C-alpha cells in the first residue's frame, strides 16, 4: 500500500508471519532443501569433510633428509 | 505519473523510434519504461532515433519513453579505485555500489595547449624493455600491439604492479590510478583478470571499467568515454592516471555496427570515418597537462591487438597516427616463449628522450643505441658463418639482453633493479654467459643485490639516476657477483 | 511560396503534410473553420465505399475516379480549396490516409488547443489547459470513475510493482 | 493472442498480431499449420505488426492467417529425460521414438550470466586422453573449437571422449547437430547405438541430441544452439553439470545468422557477416561456463570457414577459445589415432605462467623434442640417424616411444586403432612422457607405446616381447 | 584447515537468508496484493500528491 | 532570419527556418548555444528548411531551440595579429591568450583568383635537403603534397624542413595544424614560443597558427581549411608575401568531407568518400595559387590512409599538385630517414634547363639507376646471386650507397634520432652524388652514406667508418 510504507506493511507483516513461523521466515519449503542439500554438499566437495562444527587437529612428522 | 510521457514508436533492432518527449535535451539518456535507458543520439522530427542501451529483446512498442532528462554522464570518483564496475559505474562487482557517486558528463574535451604540458616525464613499466626502448612518460597515448592476449593484456599488469610502487609509494606524479577500460573482454576473460588485479591489489587504486564479452553494443562503445571522462578527472585534479583501452578493435566493432544497424553506412574497411574522430575525442583526452589540473595525467594506454599484425589496416593506422608510437610484440617469439616476444623494431616511441629515466637512460640509453646496432646484425647479418667477435659478441651480448628484456610475465620492477641488470650487460659484464644462465643470474644477481648492494640501489633509487660512484659499486658488484654466480 | 501558419495542434506533418498546408490554408482566409467543420463531415461523408472504393480497384482510372468520387458526389458541399485538396489526396492517393489528416487536423480550433498529460487511465483528453495554472486536480474530481489497474495502474500511478522492482 | 499473416515475403513472415506485440523472442506457435509453424517475435514493426521468423516451413499461408502466441519463447524439454534422445530444434523426436518429454519445458531465450555468479576461476576438465588434456587443456566450461580432418573418427574419437569423459567425469553430453547433413547424423545415429554412447534400450545415455540441420531454415539452425544450450544451463547448473556440449557446426550458426541479416535489414557486416556477430557469438559465449555449479564446456566442431582464421568470424571466435584443436591427418597417417597434431592443439593460456611449467616443460621439451626430432626428420631424411648421435637417436626413438604413445586404443574404432580402448589419468599420462623422456624404458619396443592407454601397459608390452 | 570450516556455515547463513528472502518475498508479494485497489485512496494518494504536483509543480 | 533547429542528427543540424533562408553558407548563430554554435547553411532543403551544419558538436539540445543567422557566412578576423597566435577556424585565441584582434574581417570562402591574375610557369624554388630537391625541386610559391603515412618520423620530417627552411624562409608562413594531435601541437607551440618565432612579445610571429584538431567535431575541422587559406591569402596577396602554408593535415580534411558525405544525406562515394571531393578540391586548390601579389608555397602534409594512393583520394590529389612527395614506408621502415619514394615523389620541374642539366642529368641516371634496381630486388632477393652479371653489383652497391646517401639524420630531433648529419647546399648534393656517379666512392662503407650531409664529410665518415 502507497502509503508507501504500507506497501513495506504489506510484505512486512508477511515477513511478520514468516519469521513468526519457525526457521525463523519458512514456507520455502522442501524443494529450496534439495537445493540446498546440493549446495551445501557440493561446498564440503571443495572444501573438506570433518569438523565443521568442531575443531580440526593436525599432524607434523618428516620423510628424511634426502 | 505519466506527466510527460513518449511511445516507442517503433522498435526493431534496437533502434527505437520513439514518438515524443519531444524536446529532449541532446545526448540525453532517456529511460525507457523497461528500465532501460537509451540516449536519444536521432532527433528526427517525428521520432528521436534511439540507441538503446539494453537490448530490443525486452521490448514491446508504443511503450513509454520518459525522458531521464539527463545527458550522458558516468559516475566519477575515485572509490572506485578499489572497484570493478560496469562501463556506467555501477557494480558488477556485487559488492553493492561503489561509493563514488560523482557524475560526470562523458561529454568533455580535451583540453588546450595551454592548460597541456609537455612531457619529459618518465613514467615507469617496470618492464624494462618499455621504459628503456619504448621510454614512457605519463599522459601519453600509445599503442599497446600485439596479437591475442600473446601476454598484451599481460603487459598492462606488469606496469599496473609496477604503479603499485608508486600507488605504495607516494607519488605524486607517478602514482598512476589505473583505469581499464575492458572492451568487449569475455566475462570469463574480465573475472578471470579482475581475480588477478585484485591480487595484484591494485585494484585498489584501480578503476575497472568494464566491457565484457557481453554488453550492448553502445555499452562496450560507451565504457571507453567512461572511462575518458574519469581519468581526465584523475588528471586534473592533478593526480596520475593510466588507462588502459583494451581494445578499441572491438568498440569500433560494435560501433560501425551500431552505425550499420542505423543503417548508416561507414567507410573504410565497413567502418564509419569519424571513428576518427571516436578515437581522437577520445584519446585526446588523455593528456599530460599543466599544473592548472595539477599538472596530472591520463595516460592512456590504449590497446589495439593488430590483427595480423594489420595495422595498414585503417583503423589501425589511424590509432597509429594518433598514438605517439606503438609497442608492436613479435608474437611469434612470444610464441617462441619468448615472454616479452616484443617486435622492437616496431616498437618506437617517436619521442624517445622526453620520455625516459636517467638511471635506466645512462645504461640503456646508450645501450638501446648499441642494441640498434647488435639486433641490426641479428638481422642484418644472418648466415650461418661469423663475422668478426664485435658482431659476434653482439649477438651473443646482445641475445643475452635479449634475455633481459623478457621478464617472466607478472614479475615488474623498480628502476633500481632494471638498470642493475642491465648493467650488467651493458657495460660488458654478462656478454660472457647464455641466456639459460642469463636468467639465471638474474635471480642470483637480484637476491645477492637486495641481500647486499641495497646501498647502492638505494642510491640509484635515490638519486633517481645513477652515479659513477654506484657504478663502482656495481662494478664490483657484477664482476663479483658474476664470479660467485656461476662458481 | 507561403509562409508557416499553423493553428494549436500544429501537428508534425507527414501525412498531414497536407494537415499543415490547410494548417497554414484553411488558416489562413480562415475559413479555418469552415473546413474544419468541412473535415469532420467529409469524414463519414467519405467512409463508405462508392466511387472511392474505386481507387482500391486499380482499374479504374484516377483520372475518371476524381471525375465521379469527387465530381457529383465529393463537392457535395466540399469544395473551396476543399475539393480541390480533395482532389489532392484524391491524386495523391492519400485518400485512404485522410482520416489521419483529419484526426491531425482536428487537434485544430478547439482541440487545437488540446490537452495532453499522460496521465493514468483514459488520460487526458484534449481539451486545454493553462500550463500557468492547475488544471489537472480539477479534472480528476470531476470523475470518480476510469479503470486503473485494468486501465493504468497503480504501477504507474503509484508503483505497486516498483516494490518488486528493487527487488 | 493472434496473429494476422499480413506478409509473407518469405519466412519473414510479417504478422500483425493486435492484441499487443509480445516481446522479441516470444514464440508464437502460428494457428492454421498442420506444419505447425512456430514464428519468433523479431522486431515490432508497429502496426501491430512484428516481423518474424519461421523457424519452420510454410505454404497454405493463406493471408491473415492466425498466429498464436505461446506468451514465450519456445519451450522445449529441460530435464533429464532428453538423454539418449534427438529432438528437432523445436524440441521434438525426431529419434522418432515418440515424445522426448522431460519434466519441464523452458522458453529458450535465457542469456549470458553475471560474471560474479561464475566460479570467475575455471578448471580444467580431464579427458584423459594424454595428448588432450596435455596439449590443450580442456577448460570445464570452456569453449574448445575443434578444427579437424574430416571423417576421420572424429566422431569416432569424440564417441570415446563420451564414453572416458562423459561416463568417467559426470560429463553429460548434449549433441547439438546444428545444420549438420541429417545423413550423417542418421549415420552416426547409427554410429552412436552401434557405439553404445547411445543406447536406446535404455536411452540412459549421456547424450541427448538435438539437430537442427541443414533441413531447419536458418533461424532455425541458428537456433537450435539456444535450444540445447537452454537444456545444458539446466543441467549445468540444476543438475549441477559438467554439461560437455557438442554443438556441432558452429560455422553452421554462423552461416545460419548471416544469411538473415542481410534480408533482416541488417548490415550483415565483413564478409557477409551479420553485423552482430560477435553479439550474437558473445552472449551466446557468456552461457558457456563453469558457473558456480555446473559447467558448460563446449565441445565445438568447428569447420574452418575458407580455411581462413583471421577471417573475422574465426578472429571473433579466438576470442571465445580458449584452447583450440585441429585434428590432422598427417598424425593419423601414422596410423596414430589421435590423429592430433598437437602444436594446433594449444590454449591460448598456454604459459608455465599459466599452464604450467612440467607440464607446460615437459610439452616444451615435447613440442621442441619431437619437431626437433622432424627437424630430423628432415634431416635424417637426408643424412640418416647414422650420421646423429644418440642424443638424437634417442630423442628419435623416444619421440616415437612418444609418437606411439600417443596412441591408445580405440573401443570405437577398432577397425582404426586395432583394438579395445583405454583411459589415463593425468599424472600418469605426463609421469608417462615424462619417463620416456627419462628413456628409461631403454628403447624397449616402441610400438608398444602404440594404442596404448596408459604408459605402463606399453612398458609392459615392450618386455612380453623383449 | 580450521577455515573451511568455519566458513562453510557463514556462506550456508548468507545463501539461506537470500533463499527465505526470495521465497518470503516471492511468497509474501504473491498472497497480499490485491486489497490495495479496494483503497481508492491508493489513487487518493496518487491525488494527493497528484495535487500537490497539480498545484506544487507549477 | 530564424530557424529553429528541427532536426539534429548529429552535428547535422537540420534547422527550419520559419521564414526567409539566407543563402547557403551563412554561418548562423544558434540562440541558445554560447558553445558558439556556428551552423553554416549548407542545404536549402526545401520548404524554409535548411540543413545546416554544426561546426561544434550538440548534446543538451532541446528540439526546438531558435537559431539565430549571423547573416552571413563566417566572418573571422584576418590581418597580421593571426601571426603568432592560434586561431581556430573563427581565430580565436587558442594561443588562449584572448583575441586576435585584427581590423579585417573575413568570409573565409575565397575562391580561386584569375588564371591571367597567377602567375604562368613559376621558378623553382630549391628544396635545400639534398635529396629532395634534387629530384624533386620545387617552385617557389608552389603546392607540394608530402604523402607519407603520418607520424613515422614524417611529421617530424615537414617539422624539420621548417627548421631548415622555413626558418632560412623569412616572408610569412601560415600553419594550419588540422586534427592532429593536440598533444604534438602543444609542444610545437611551446617549441615556436621558444623559438620566439612564435614571438612572445609579437602578437604576429611571422608565422600564424590555425587548428582544426581530431578532437574536434567536423565541421571545425573541416572548415579550418577555408579560414587558413583567407589569412594566407590575406598575407599572400595583401602582404603581398611570399607565404609558406603547412597544411597537416589535409587527409584529415580531406576526411572530414568524405565523413560527412553520408550524413549531408548525400552519398558518400567509393571508399565512402565525399563525391564532391575533386569540385571541393579543385575550387580549393585553385583558392591557392602564387599570383602574383604573392607567392604561397604550400607543403601540404598528406597522411595517405594505409599509404593507399590508389585509393581514390590520393588518386585525385595528385591533380593539385605540382610536387608529390611520396614518402616510402619501406624506407622509412629501414629506418631511412630519408625514407622517400622518390620515384613516387615528383615534379616534372626539374629540368636540364630550369635545374640545370648537371643536377637534372645527374637525377636521370639516378632515377634511371635506382629504378631499375628496383626492379631486380625482388627476383633476385629470392633468387640470390651470381650465376649473373656484377657490374649490376656494382649498381647495387651503388644504389646503395646513394641510397644510404640521401639520408640525412633528423639533425634537430637528436631526441628521436641521437644524430646530425646535416643539410647540403645543392651544388654539394650534385656534386655528391656525381662523385658517386663517378665511383670513386667504392671500395668504401654504405651507412657512411647513411644519415649525414655533405657528401664531402660522407666521405670523411667512409673513411672514418672504414674504422
Amino acid at each position: 500500500l502507497d502509503p508507501v510504507q504500507k506497501l513495506f506493511v504489506d510484505k512486512i507483516r508477511e515477513y511478520r508471519t514468516k519469521r513468526q513461523t519457525s526457521g525463523g521466515p519458512v514456507d520455502a519449503g522442501p524443494e529450496y532443501q534439495q537445493d540446498l542439500d546440493r549446495e551445501l554438499f557440493k561446498l564440503k566437495q571443495m572444501y573438506g569433510k570433518a569438523d565443521m562444527n568442531t575443531f580440526p587437529n593436525f599432524t607434523f612428522e618428516d620423510p628424511k633428509f634426502e | 505519473d505519466l506527466e510527460e510521457t513518449g511511445r516507442v514508436l517503433s522498435i526493431g533492432d534496437g533502434i527505437a523510434r520513439v514518438h515524443g518527449l519531444r524536446n529532449v535535451q541532446a545526448e540525453e539518456m532517456v529511460e525507457f519504461s523497461s528500465g532501460l535507458k537509451g540516449m536519444s543520439l536521432n532527433l528526427e522530427p517525428d521520432n528521436v532515433g534511439v540507441v538503446v542501451f539494453g537490448n530490443d529483446k525486452l521490448i514491446k512498442e508504443g511503450d513509454i519513453v520518459k525522458r531521464t532528462g539527463a545527458i550522458v554522464d558516468v559516475p566519477v570518483g575515485e572509490e572506485l579505485l578499489g572497484r570493478v564496475v560496469d562501463a556506467l559505474g555501477n557494480a558488477i562487482d556485487g559488492k553493492g555500489p561503489i561509493g563514488s557517486k560523482a557524475r560526470r558528463r562523458v561529454g568533455l574535451k580535451a583540453p588546450g595547449i595551454i592548460p597541456r604540458i609537455s612531457v619529459r616525464e618518465p613514467m615507469q613499466t617496470g618492464i624494462k624493455a618499455v621504459d628503456s626502448l619504448v621510454p614512457i612518460g605519463r599522459g601519453q597515448r600509445e599503442l599497446i600491439i600485439g596479437d591475442r592476449q600473446t601476454g598484451k593484456t599481460s603487459i598492462a599488469i606488469d606496469t599496473i604492479i609496477n604503479q603499485k610502487r608508486f600507488n605504495d609509494g607516494t607519488d605524486e606524479k607517478k602514482k598512476l590510478y589505473c583505469i581499464y577500460v575492458a572492451i568487449g573482454q569475455k566475462r570469463s576473460t574480465v573475472a578471470q583478470l579482475v581475480k588477478r588485479l585484485t591480487d595484484a591489489d591494485a585494484m585498489k587504486y584501480t578503476i575497472v571499467v568494464s566491457a565484457t564479452a557481453s554488453d550492448a553494443a553502445p555499452l562496450q562503445y560507451l565504457a571507453p568515454y567512461s572511462g575518458c571522462s574519469m581519468g581526465e578527472y584523475f588528471r586534473d585534479n592533478g593526480k596520475h592516471a593510466l588507462i588502459i583501452y583494451d581494445d578499441l578493435s572491438k568498440q569500433a566493432v560494435a560501433y560501425r555496427q551500431m552505425s550499420l544497424l542505423l543503417r548508416r553506412p561507414p567507410g573504410r574497411e565497413a567502418y564509419p570515418g569519424d571513428v576518427f574522430y571516436l578515437h581522437s575525442r577520445l584519446l585526446e583526452r588523455a593528456a599530460k597537462m599543466n599544473d592548472a589540473f595539477g599538472g596530472g595525467s591520463l595516460t592512456a594506454l590504449p590497446v589495439i591487438e593488430t590483427q595480423a599484425g594489420d595495422v595498414s589496416a585503417y583503423i589501425p593506422t589511424n590509432v597509429i597516427s594518433i598514438t605517439d608510437g606503438q609497442i608492436f610484440l613479435e608474437t611469434e617469439l612470444f610464441y617462441k616463449g619468448i615472454r616479452p616476444a616484443i617486435n622492437v623494431g616496431l616498437s618506437v616511441s617517436r619521442v624517445g628522450s622526453a620520455a625516459q629515466t636517467r638511471a635506466m637512460k645512462q645504461v640503456a640509453g646508450t645501450m638501446k643505441l648499441e642494441l640498434a646496432q647488435y639486433r641490426e646484425v641479428a638481422a642484418f647479418a644472418q648466415f650461418g658463418s661469423d663475422l668478426d667477435a664485435a658482431t659476434q659478441q653482439l649477438l651473443s651480448r646482445g641475445v643475452r639482453l635479449t634475455e633481459l628484456l623478457k621478464q617472466g610475465q607478472y614479475s615488474p620492477m623498480a628502476i633500481e633493479e632494471q638498470v642493475a641488470v642491465i648493467y650488467a650487460g651493458v657495460r660488458g659484464y654478462l656478454d660472457k654467459l647464455e641466456p639459460s644462465k642469463i636468467t639465471k643470474f638474474e635471480n642470483a644477481f637480484l637476491s645477492h643485490v637486495i641481500s647486499q648492494h641495497q646501498a647502492l640501489l638505494g642510491k640509484i633509487r635515490t638519486d633517481g639516476k645513477i652515479s659513477e660512484e654506484s657504478d663502482a659499486k656495481l662494478k664490483e658488484i657484477v664482476t663479483n657477483f658474476l664470479a660467485g654466480f656461476e662458481a | 511560396f507561403a509562409k508557416l501558419v499553423r493553428p494549436p495542434v500544429q501537428i508534425y506533418g507527414i501525412e498531414g503534410r497536407y494537415a499543415t498546408a490547410l494548417y497554414s490554408a484553411a488558416s489562413k482566409q480562415n475559413k479555418l473553420e469552415q473546413v474544419e467543420k468541412e473535415l469532420l463531415r467529409v469524414g463519414q461523408i467519405l467512409k463508405e465505399p462508392k466511387m472511392a472504393a474505386s481507387l482500391l480497384n486499380p482499374y479504374v482510372k484516377r483520372s475518371v475516379k476524381v471525375k465521379s468520387l469527387s465530381d457529383m458526389t465529393a463537392k457535395e458541399k466540399f469544395s473551396p480549396l476543399t475539393s480541390n485538396l480533395i482532389n489532392l489526396l484524391a491524386e495523391n492517393g492519400r485518400l485512404t490516409n485522410t482520416p489521419a489528416v483529419i484526426s491531425a487536423f482536428s487537434t485544430m480550433m478547439s482541440v487545437h488547443r488540446g490537452e495532453v498529460p499522460c496521465t493514468v487511465t483514459t488520460a487526458s483528453a484534449l481539451d486545454e489547459t493553462t500550463l500557468t495554472e492547475l488544471k489537472t486536480v480539477l479534472k480528476s474530481f470531476l470523475s470518480k470513475g476510469q479503470v486503473l489497474k485494468l486501465e493504468v495502474k497503480i504501477d504507474p500511478s503509484i508503483m505497486g510493482g516498483m516494490i518488486v522492482r528493487i527487488g | 493472442t493472434t496473429g494476422r499473416i499480413v506478409a509473407v515475403i518469405g519466412a519473414v513472415v510479417d504478422v500483425q498480431f493486435d492484441e499487443g506485440l509480445p516481446p522479441i523472442l516470444n514464440a508464437l506457435e502460428v494457428q492454421g499449420r498442420e506444419t505447425r509453424l512456430v514464428l519468433e517475435v523479431a522486431q515490432h514493426l508497429g502496426e501491430s505488426t512484428v516481423r518474424t521468423i519461421a523457424m519452420d516451413g510454410t505454404e497454405g499461408l493463406v493471408r491473415g492467417q492466425k498466429v498464436l502466441d505461446s506468451g514465450a519463447p519456445i519451450r522445449i524439454p529441460v530435464g533429464p529425460e532428453t538423454l539418449g534422445r534427438i529432438m528437432n530444434v523445436i524440441g521434438e523426436p525426431i529419434d522418432e521414438r515418440g515424445p522426448i518429454k522431460t519434466k519441464q519445458f523452458a522458453a529458450i531465450h535465457a542469456e549470458a550470466p553475471e560474471f560474479v555468479e561464475m566460479s570467475v576461476e575455471q578448471e580444467i576438465l580431464v579427458t584423459g586422453i594424454k595428448v588432450v588434456d596435455l596439449l590443450a587443456p580442456y577448460a570445464k566450461g570452456g569453449k574448445i573449437g575443434l578444427f579437424g580432418g574430416a571423417g576421420v573418427g572424429k566422431t569416432v574419437l569424440i564417441m570415446e571422449l563420451i564414453n572416458n569423459v562423459a561416463k568417467a567425469h559426470g560429463g553429460y553430453s548434449v549433441f547439438a547437430g546444428v545444420g549438420e547433413r541429417t545423413r550423417e547424423g542418421n549415420d552416426l545415429y547409427h554410429e552412436m547405438i552401434e557405439s553404445g554412447v547411445i543406447n536406446l534400450k535404455d536411452a540412459t545415455s549421456k547424450v541427448a541430441l538435438v539437430y537442427g540441420q541443414m533441413n531447419e531454415p536458418p533461424g532455425a539452425r541458428a537456433r537450435v544452439a539456444l535450444t540445447g544450450l537452454t537444456v545444458a544451463e539446466y543441467f549445468r547448473d540444476q543438475e549441477g553439470q559438467d554439461v560437455l556440449l557438442f554443438i556441432d557446426n558452429i560455422f553452421r550458426f554462423t552461416q545460419a545468422g548471416s544469411e538473415v541479416s542481410a534480408l533482416l535489414g541488417r548490415i550483415p557486416s565483413a564478409v557477409g557477416y551479420q553485423p552482430t556477430l560477435a553479439t550474437d557469438m558473445g552472449t551466446m559465449q557468456e552461457r558457456i561456463t563453469t558457473t558456480k555449479k555446473g559447467s558448460i564446456t563446449s565441445v565445438q566442431a568447428i569447420y574452418v570457414p575458407a580455411d581462413d582464421l583471421t577471417d573475422p568470424a574465426p578472429a571473433t571466435t579466438f576470442a571465445h577459445l580458449d584452447a583450440t584443436t585441429v585434428l590432422s591427418r598427417a598424425i593419423a597417417e601414422l596410423g596414430i589415432y589421435p590423429a592430433v597434431d598437437p602444436l594446433d592443439s594449444t590454449s591460448r593460456i598456454m604459459d608455465p605462467n599459466i599452464v604450467g611449467s612440467e607440464h607446460y616443460d615437459v610439452a616444451r621439451g615435447v613440442q621442441k623434442i619431437l619437431q626437433d626430432y622432424k627437424s630430423l626428420q628432415d634431416i635424417i631424411a637426408i643424412l640418416g640417424m647414422d650420421e646423429l648421435s644418440e642424443e638424437d637417436k634417442l630423442t628419435v626413438s623416444r619421440a616415437r616411444k612418444i609418437q606411439r604413445f600417443l596412441s591408445q586404443p580405440f573401443q570405437v574404432a577398432e577397425v582404426f586403432t586395432g583394438h579395445l580402448g583405454k583411459l589415463v589419468p593425468l599424472k600418469e599420462t605426463i609421469k608417462g612422457f615424462q619417463q620416456i623422456l627419462a628413456g628409461e624404458y631403454d628403447h624397449l619396443p616402441e610400438q608398444a607405446f602404440y594404442m596404448v592407454g596408459p604408459i605402463e601397459e606399453a612398458v609392459a608390452k615392450a618386455d612380453k616381447l623383449a | 584447515e580450521v577455515k573451511n570450516r568455519l566458513d562453510y556455515h557463514i556462506s550456508v547463513q548468507n545463501m539461506m537468508r537470500q533463499k527465505e528472502q526470495e521465497h518470503m518475498i516471492n511468497w509474501v508479494e504473491k498472497r497480499v496484493v490485491q486489497s490495495i485497489s479496494a483503497q481508492q485512496e491508493k489513487e487518493t494518494i496518487a491525488k494527493c500528491i497528484a495535487d500537490l504536483k497539480l498545484l506544487s509543480k507549477k
